[PDB]
């Protein structure tokens, strides 16, 4: 069954992803306004968007259990490396298939893919991105298994320059096995067919994701004019 | 490994 230390982790992620997700957006009146008129328009918002986005995932990560017996290097491997996946990850919170779009609030803060365009990327990316937040929403996945893959992907013992590999193992079976229980204890058939490892499969499909992201953003960046439109912490995290 | 700002948000 769903054992009582497997209930306080699921509590624990539910809580820390309602204070770093305001489904309000409020916060987005703060960032640099959106042209939608030009090319690159729309970086300026966007890499604001993702700059706090990045600072949100940092204070979800947090909270996970196990994450602060991790180094502080480690810690920030992880970091580094999913940072981009659990943005994707927990904006399908946003995105909505009724015009396939990230809907915040207001026609002001929705973003489609002509948007993301006009922030440096093509269709290479943001084809795949859009498939990808497709398939993830048709999994309709309860909140508990939303911040349980949010969390898996974080803490994930592959990501390249991880010293202690069995640590981050150990800490991710926990929330794994955590995650195979609920969904076998709460998620009733037949939503719950393969769920698993449909979850699992979208960790893979965003490995992809970000090779692709990390790529057009090396290209982007290289141009010193677009990399005066991040923001400091965007270059610390994804590359310089 | 020069993070300033990551290490601050992890502390
Ligand atoms: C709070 C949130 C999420 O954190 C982020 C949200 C949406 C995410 C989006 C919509 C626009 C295009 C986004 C930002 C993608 C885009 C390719 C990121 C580009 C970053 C750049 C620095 C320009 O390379 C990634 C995730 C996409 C809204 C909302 O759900
Ligand atoms: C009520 C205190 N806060 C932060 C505002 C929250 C926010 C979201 C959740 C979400 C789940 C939960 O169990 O507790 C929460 C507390």
């Amino acid at each position: 069954k769903l054992s009582e230390e497997q209930q306080h982790i699921i509590a624990i992620l539910l809580d820390a992803h309602h204070k770093t997700y305001d489904p309000t957006y409020a916060d987005f009146r703060d960032f640099r306004p959106p042209v939608r008129m030009s090319p690159l328009s729309m970086l300026p918002h966007l890499a604001d968007l993702v700059s706090y986005s990045i600072q949100k995932v940092i204070g979800f990560a947090k909270m996970i259990p196990g994450f602060r017996d991790l180094t502080s290097d480690d810690q920030i491997v992880l970091l580094k490396s999913s940072a981009i996946e659990v943005i994707m990850l927990r904006s399908n919170q946003s995105f909505t298939m009724d015009d396939m779009s990230w809907d915040c609030g207001s026609q002001d803060y929705k973003y489609d893919v002509t948007d993301v365009s006009k922030a440096g990327h093509t269709l290479e990316l943001i084809e795949p991105l859009i498939k990808f937040q497709v398939g993830l929403k048709k999994l309709n996945l309860h909140e508990e298994e939303h911040v349980l893959l949010m969390a898996i992907c974080i803490v994930s013992p592959d990501r390249p320059g991880v010293q202690d590999a069995k640590l981050v193992e150990a800490i991710q079976d926990r929330l794994s096995n955590t995650l195979q229980t609920y969904i076998r204890c709460r998620h009733p058939p037949p939503g719950s067919h393969q769920l698993y490892a449909k979850m699992i499969q979208k960790l893979a499909d965003l490995r992809s994701l970000n090779e692709e992201h990390s790529k057009q953003y090396r290209s982007l960046s290289f141009q010193p004019e677009n990399s005066m439109k991040l923001t400091p912490l965007v270059l610390e995290v994804f590359g310089n | 490994k020069n993070h300033p700002m990551l290490m601050n948000l992890l502390k």
